[PDB]
């Protein structure tokens, strides 16, 4: 219930805008970042697993990451054989998603 | 295997390993933590990766010398001539094992005549609960409380297990936390020389792998063989732990999942087992301040987790006072001891009779009677009365 | 000469073959009846492989075979196998087609001695023993009649039978005469199942001092998969040596290692009594009376674990709006408060209950990961206790203690209800459908009455929020409360020596209610009542912002429509009445009231009388009356004269002024009630007065 | 049926562009709409029979290379035996130790005289996978059960670890020989690896 | 900040710095409005869900 503004501003999200790369190299972000201060109890939980849902690709994450994944992605290097292993972190894992 | 003594060791020198090796009858007794005599014969077994050197071997007396195409080389003419390498290790067969020191029905019948007169005479006295306190701690002036709680806990009480598969503990433990210099160690020490079965360990000087239990592998057959720990020894004993709170605190949970427990778990080199540790533990930690505050509850006065706390049957408190009398009582027996060195103990039993003793009592299970019931429905309603507000603050809450 | 000497010759064999015969053909029971024909019967209605006999009954009829088992095992057991197959297949002829083969296996026993004391003396013979299972290897195909391809030409050997003593070592090729190699034709070998098994002293019987010891043993052809690991198990077998690798040679003393061969292992209506009971009009409080038998009071918890155990109904219009139907359970409470022994309850009954720790060496984590199993060797993803208990119940014990790995994976496996996995190239989304229920401790080791909930545990509000059902467990000296609790402490450990409701339902009853209950009942919000949700819910907003400190929010209404579909699932009803309604509104209520600071708590307590005294029972309050009463008197005489006095006094009329404030006006039946007696309460009409 | 399709191949595409007149392999793959079955009811009765089971993938090696085709050659007389077929699977192959030339008059080979030329083979993709069982499925209070797998050609790079897969296959053991036990545990006998 | 907003408050509710605050595009504040009539109409809606 409520929220038009709300809903309007998730879509336009959910569409995004354009990113533009400049002929000295530099660029210029094309994605949309929103944030929302609130009580407890206003629904706003549920908005972000319904952008989740909705979204072709979208990860729903906390602070501190998640269960068993990191945030940010991290690399190491394995002893036995010398491999340069890299874990994905949710930003990571997510190109062009929410 | 068996380990030297302590008694028989020289200056600056590790203790001496050696292999006993039990065939036929015999294979059943000499249980892991045992202090036993061995009579038998010394024998010589050969050993393999001893020699990183070349040393004394054997070969043929046979005068044969090799042909064209067949000569006698490196490894052909090793293995043409038998040559094997000496080497040997000194293993230790035993015919016969026995105790260094020598089912309540099994008990009475081991026992003598003589002895089991003894065991009854020291039944029936009133003053066993007095002279037991000074037979143990003959030299440590004062705290009988300790002394009383000590021999409580020796005792010990009666395990029960209910019908829905759970358990109720039957063991006792003693905290003692003192100001320092008030003897506090020397309880700790007494128990270890008069216990049979206890392990005294201090704070950081024993390691997680120590306590609990390690797996290792079998030399021979493909099954796993498991290295006791203190607790494992101290099994249906005593095991004192001074410092407790030098101990780590990862540790400190380990010991804790022991006491509720009772049981170790074991999951590691492709062994799971569950080992049995009904162990009574005995510890002894200081002040956070090094001095005990008087102002403060007990909960404020020692770093220690909460639910270890509560598992902790009784904490003694020893402070000690500043210029009372007891300076010369206290002194009058320090110089008896340097001036008489065995002449001034007056024990009533010696420690073998009370060894005896204890293990015949422990024996016993008694049950609750029925006057008993109400009389402990009473006693601890005036116990809880006592937490009302109309008197000042406890250290502990009931 | 040897026992299997004379039965390795043909003669006795043949002999021995037609006495077995005779006995399976002419065994009866005490009864008259044949037993191997009823046996038989039930075997092949099932297209079984296997026959169970008794040593006892083959000791009555046939001795001499009796006394020869246990000293030959594997020749006799070939030899009656024989016998059995004989006559079964006399009995039926389609076996040819279904079963080539039929496995005898022996039931009882003189009891053999445990796993110490097999010795050299017990090689080669037939023991019964008893232990604790502690691996299994899964189930491997076996090889069995073998057939082998030649790699010279392409024939294919004949078949030969797998001892399991040697493997099979073809001579030659009898058609080109080359001596080798071969291999393993697949296509036409047939297989049997196998399975291996470590087995460990029960601690109970280990006496103190030494340690358990274990065996192996190996399970073959239908014993497979027949015992769970940790499981307490019985096994006749044969304890051998001849099979090759079993003398230790390469170094060390001559040592032989010893393995078990086992052939045995010795561990409608209730529909119609369902809806019986949903005929009582009390089954509610049968079902509340019913949960933690062994724990004393404690009633609210007990009914809220009612509804928790029994859940709800969750609901997703289209794909956009999921909505879940567990009920979590949090309890906060003060030591010595039993708050442990609700879980052990709980997961004894439920059906999946995973149990766990937050303090530490937990023997189950709460966090997924990829490791090599200790125990099997294998790589494993180990996945946490949330994602274990699908469509189960989790037990948190110690919330406190837990560190930020297990706070972050709680949080996320009760918002969103799955857990993430992106370790070791692994990433995955597994489903933590599960109810979720915990126990804490506060801050300071105590409760402190003047300050909110979330001021006295260490948990964060966001946590806290989550869970519908939230328990205060307060520690006060009540004597005549002590004095019951200690009584029944001292009554239990006297019984377990070695030496409202008007009945509890049976636990397996109760068992089975709950799995009919969830399986068949989905209750239906068709007859909702919105005027008056709407209007106490605006009610209640307005007080709790006319108080200023926690206002209520939508959320608390979900609950308590879970609430209700779980009281409707309790009387099996189909349709939500206005019952179930208003006792989750009690129930909320009295949930979100309990979490205020003390005059917070007392003006909405008074203020909302009328909701909270839904089925109540006047005599309850009145005692609640009587109580606080006392409790003055009794700490007005501490604090003045310094110690208590012997008696305890009151007069009627402070409780009759008390009672026409919540409007109650008469006091006789509240003298007569039960109540009045079990508190040890008494009236005195010759000085108007309440005497305790 | 590899061969049928081959031979459509051929018969539908004749007039194929100039120079490539080789005729490759075809791989067929099989599909069908068989509700699943539990990874737990694979037993005995099973083997080398076609099976469907559901699983979760949690390993996957890396691709590699094994021969379908080789060609060995002799040491003295250079002769080369070509366009041996191997097996399918996880079996070897066991070189001959007989030279197979009439010489007479001329003096004899020696024995065990073959090697293995790399460059004249035929080669095709290899990978192995580690499959658990569902988690959905697994019984209370059992650790799961786990299964190697075999994917030869096309079916390579098709899952990735952590993916949810149904799986159609044969169910087989390993060839490599009679090979003696290893070590210090011999209790089993006659147990061979099993795979899909 | 402190749980709930504080309207009078103003500044001080968020405790972000404005550094990361400046990086999102728009910001939404939502509050628990008291509206008598308001409450009945949110919970009729989420009764007929
Ligand atoms: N109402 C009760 N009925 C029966 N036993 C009780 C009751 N209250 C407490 N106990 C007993 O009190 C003892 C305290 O141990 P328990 O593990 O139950 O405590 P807990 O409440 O979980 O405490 P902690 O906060 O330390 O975790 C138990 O042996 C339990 O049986
Ligand atoms: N306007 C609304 N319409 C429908 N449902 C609502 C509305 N407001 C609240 N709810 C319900 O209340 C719950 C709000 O919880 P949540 O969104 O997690 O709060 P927050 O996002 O502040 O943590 C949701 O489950 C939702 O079903
Ligand atoms: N009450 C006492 N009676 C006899 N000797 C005492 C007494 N108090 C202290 N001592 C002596 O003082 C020393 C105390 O040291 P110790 O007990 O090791 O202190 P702590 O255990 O606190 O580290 C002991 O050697 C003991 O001989
Ligand atoms: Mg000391
Ligand atoms: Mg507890
Ligand atoms: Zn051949
Ligand atoms: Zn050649």
């Amino acid at each position: 219930f409520g929220g038009t503004d709300m809903k309007k501003a998730i879509a336009c999200l959910l569409f995004g805008g354009s990113r533009k790369r400049l002929p000295d190299g530099l660029t210029r972000r094309g994605d949309i970042n929103l944030l929302m201060l609130g009580d407890p109890g206003t629904a706003k939980s549920q908005l972000l697993k319904f952008v989740e849902k909705c979204s072709p690709i979208g990860v729903y994450t906390s602070g501190k990451g998640s269960s068993a994944a990191g945030l940010t992605a991290s690399v190491m290097r394995d002893p036995s054989s010398r491999n340069f292993i890299m874990e994905g972190g949710a930003m990571v894992l997510a190109d062009g998603g929410v | 295997r068996i380990q030297e003594t302590q008694a028989e060791l020289p200056r600056g020198s590790i203790p001496r390993s050696l292999e006993v090796i039990l065939r036929a009858e015999a294979v059943e007794s000499a249980q892991a933590g045992d202090k036993c005599d061995f009579t038998g014969t010394l024998i010589v077994v050969p050993d393999v990766s001893k020699l990183s050197t070349p040393g004394a071997r054997a070969e043929t007396n046979s005068r044969v010398s090799g042909v064209d195409g067949y000569e006698t080389e490196g490894i052909r003419g090793l293995r043409a001539l038998g040559v094997r390498d000496l080497s040997y290790r000194l293993v230790f067969l035993a015919c016969c094992v026995a105790p260094t020191n020598p089912t309540a029905e099994s008990i009475k019948n081991q026992m003598t005549v003589k002895e089991w007169e003894k065991v009854f005479e020291m039944s029936q006295d009133k003053n066993l609960y007095h002279n037991l306190c000074t037979s143990l701690f003959p030299t440590i002036h004062g705290n009988d409380e300790v002394k009383r709680g000590v021999l409580l806990m020796l005792f010990g009480g009666v395990p029960k297990t209910t019908g829905e598969g759970t358990s109720l503990r039957g063991d006792i433990n003693v905290c003692i936390v003192g100001d320092p210099s008030t003897a506090k160690s020397q309880f700790l020490k007494h128990v270890e020389e008069f216990s049979p079965r206890a392990v005294y360990t201090s704070g950081k000087a024993s390691s997680a792998a120590g306590l609990t239990a390690a797996v290792v592998r079998d030399e021979e057959s493909h099954e796993f063989v498991i290295e006791a720990g203190a607790l494992m020894l101290a099994d249906n004993g005593v095991c004192c732990i001074d410092e407790f709170d030098k101990m780590d605190v990862r540790d400190q949970v380990a010991i804790h999942e022991a006491m509720e427990q009772q049981t170790i778990s074991i999951t590691k080199a492709g062994v799971k087992a569950t080992l049995n540790a009904r162990t009574s533990i005995l510890a002894a930690a200081n002040p956070i301040s090094g001095h005990y505050d008087r102002s403060k509850s007990l909960k404020q006065n020692i770093n220690l987790s909460a639910p270890i706390m509560s598992r902790f049957d009784l904490f003694f408190i020893l402070v000690d006072e500043c210029n009372e009398v007891t300076d010369y009582a206290i002194a009058r027996r320090i110089v008896d001891l340097h001036s008489r060195i065995e002449e001034s103990i007056d024990r009533v039993y010696s420690l073998d009779d009370i060894r005896r003793y204890l293990l015949f009592a422990r024996q016993f299970k008694p049950k609750i009677s029925k006057e008993s019931e109400d009389f402990i429905v009473e006693q601890y309603k005036h116990l809880r009365q006592r937490d009302g507000s109309g008197v000042t603050k406890s250290s502990w809450r009931i | 000469h040897s026992v299997r000497e004379w039965v390795s010759m043909a003669g006795p064999r043949l002999e021995i073959h037609h006495r077995f015969k005779n006995f399976l053909r002419t065994h009866v029971d005490s009864h008259g009846h044949n037993v191997f024909k009823e046996r038989i019967s039930d075997m092949c209605k099932e297209n079984r492989e296997s026959l169970v006999v008794n040593y006892e009954d083959l000791a009555a009829r046939e001795h001499v075979l009796a006394y020869f088992l246990p000293e030959a095992p594997a020749e006799l057991l070939q030899i009656f196998d024989e016998a059995a197959l004989e006559v079964v297949l006399a009995m039926y002829p389609k076996y040819d087609r279904i079963t080539n083969h039929i496995h005898v296996r022996i039931s009882h026993l003189p009891l053999v001695e445990e796993l110490r004391s097999l010795r050299q003396l017990h090689l080669n013979q037939l023991i019964r023993t008893s232990g604790v299972v502690t691996s299994c290897t899964g189930v491997l195909p076996q090889l069995s009649m073998v057939k082998y391809n030649c790699n010279k030409c392409n024939f294919v050997l004949g078949p030969f039978c797998q001892s399991q003593n040697q493997e099979v070592k073809p001579g030659s090729c009898p058609e080109c005469q080359s001596a080798g190699p071969f291999e393993v034709n697949m296509e036409e070998t047939i297989y049997q199942n196998y399975q291996r098994i470590r087995i460990q002293e029960s601690p109970g019987k280990v006496a103190a001092g030494r340690l358990p010891r274990s065996k192996d043993a190996i399970l073959l052809a239908d014993l497979v998969d027949s015992c769970k690991p940790g499981d307490e198990i019985e096994l006749t077998g044969i304890y051998h040596n001849n099979y090759d690798g079993s003398l230790n040679t390469a170094n060390g003393f001559p040592v032989f290692a010893t393995v078990i061969l086992a052939n045995h292992v010795a561990k409608d209506e209730d529909v119609k009594m369902i809806t019986s009971l949903s005929k009582d009009q009390q089954i509610g409080e049968k079902i509340f009376a019913s949960i933690a038998p062994s724990i004393y009071g404690h009633e609210d918890i007990k009914r809220g674990l009612a509804l928790a155990l029994f859940g709800g109904e969750p609901k997703n219009p289209g794909g956009k709006h999921k909505v879940r139907g567990d009920i979590n359970v949090l309890l906060c409470g003060d030591p010595g408060t039993a708050k442990s022994q609700f879980l052990k309850y709980i997961e004894k009954v439920s059906s999946r209950a995973i149990f766990t720790t937050g303090q530490g060496a937990s023997a189950v984590g709460l966090t997924a990961y990829v490791q090599r199993h200790p125990v099997s060797r294998e790589w494993t993803l180990e996945a946490g206790a949330l994602v274990l208990a699908d469509r189960g119940v989790c037990l948190i014990d110690e919330f406190d203690k837990m560190n930020d790995q297990d706070r972050t994976s709680i949080h996320e496996a009760m918002e969103q209800q799955s857990i993430s996995i992106s370790k070791a190239g692994i990433v995955t989304s597994l489903q933590a459908r599960c109810t979720v229920i915990a126990a804490a401790n506060p801050i300071g080791g105590r409760y402190d009455p003047s300050l909110t909930f979330s001021e006295n545990v260490d948990l964060t509000e966001p946590i806290i929020s989550r869970f519908d059902i939230l328990c205060v467990v307060r520690d006060t000296v009540d004597p005549v409360q002590d004095e019951m609790l200690a009584r029944f402490v001292v009554g239990s450990h006297v019984r377990h020596h070695p030496s409202y409701g008007v009945e509890p339902l049976p636990q397996e009853v109760l068992k089975k209610y709950i799995i009919y209950a969830k399986e068949r009942v989905h209750p239906k919000l068709n007859q909702m009542d919105q005027d008056k949700v709407a209007k106490m819910y605006s009610d209640l907003r307005k007080e709790s912002m006319a108080t200023g400190s926690i206002p209520i929010t939508v959320r608390h209404i979900e609950s308590m429509i879970r609430m209700a579909e779980a009281h409707a699932r309790i009387h099996l009803r189909d349709y939500v009445i206005e019952d179930d309604v208003n006792m989750a509104i009690r129930v909320m209520l009295e949930s979100f009231i309990d979490t205020q600071k003390f005059s917070v708590m007392r003006s909405m307590r008074k203020t909302f009388a009328r909701y909270l005294s839904f089925r109540r029972d006047n005599n309850e309050l009145l005692l609640f009356i009587l109580k606080q009463l006392v409790a003055e008197q009794v700490t007005y005489q501490r604090n003045r004269f310094g110690a208590q006095q012997d008696t305890i006094e009151v007069p009627e009329k402070d409780l009759v002024d008390k009672a026409r404030q919540i409007n109650i006006h008469n006091l006789s039946a509240f003298y007569d009630s039960e109540l009045f007696r079990m508190n040890k309460f008494s009236h005195d009409l010759k000085r108007k007065m309440i005497l305790q | 049926l590899e061969e049928a399709a081959k031979e459509v191949a051929d018969e539908v595409t004749r007039p194929r562009p100039s120079g490539e007149e080789v005729l490759q392999d075809i791989q067929v793959m099989l599909k069908s709409d068989a509700s699943p079955s539990s990874i737990r009811s694979l037993k005995s009765d099973m083997m080398s029979h076609l099976v469907k089971i559901p699983g979760i993938i949690i390993a996957a090696s890396a691709v590699r290379a094994k021969a379908t085709r080789i060609s060995i050659q002799c040491r003295s007389c250079r002769n080369t035996l070509t366009n041996i077929a191997m097996r399918p699977g996880l079996e070897g192959y066991a070189l001959p130790r007989k030279c197979n030339t009439d010489q007479a008059g001329r003096p004899k080979c020696p024995l065990d005289p073959y090697f293995i030329m790399p460059d004249k083979c035929k080669c095709v993709d290899f990978q192995t996978l580690k499959l658990q069982e569902l988690p959905d499925a697994v019984p209370h209070g059992e650790m799961p059960r786990h299964m190697q797998l075999y994917c030869d050609r096309y079916l390579c790079d098709k899952v990735v670890p952590g993916n949810r897969v149904t799986i159609m296959g044969i169910y087989s053991i390993k060839k490599f020989g009679l090979t003696t036990s290893r070590g210090r545990d011999r209790v089993g006998v006659g147990i061979r690896s099993s795979y899909i | 900040v402190f749980g709930r907003w504080d309207e009078t408050k103003g500044e001080d509710n968020i405790d972000f710095m404005p550094t990361i605050l400046s990086r999102f595009d728009m910001i939404f504040i939502v509050k628990d409005e008291h509206n008598e009539e308001r409450d009945v109409m949110l919970a009729k809606h989420v009764i007929t869900l």
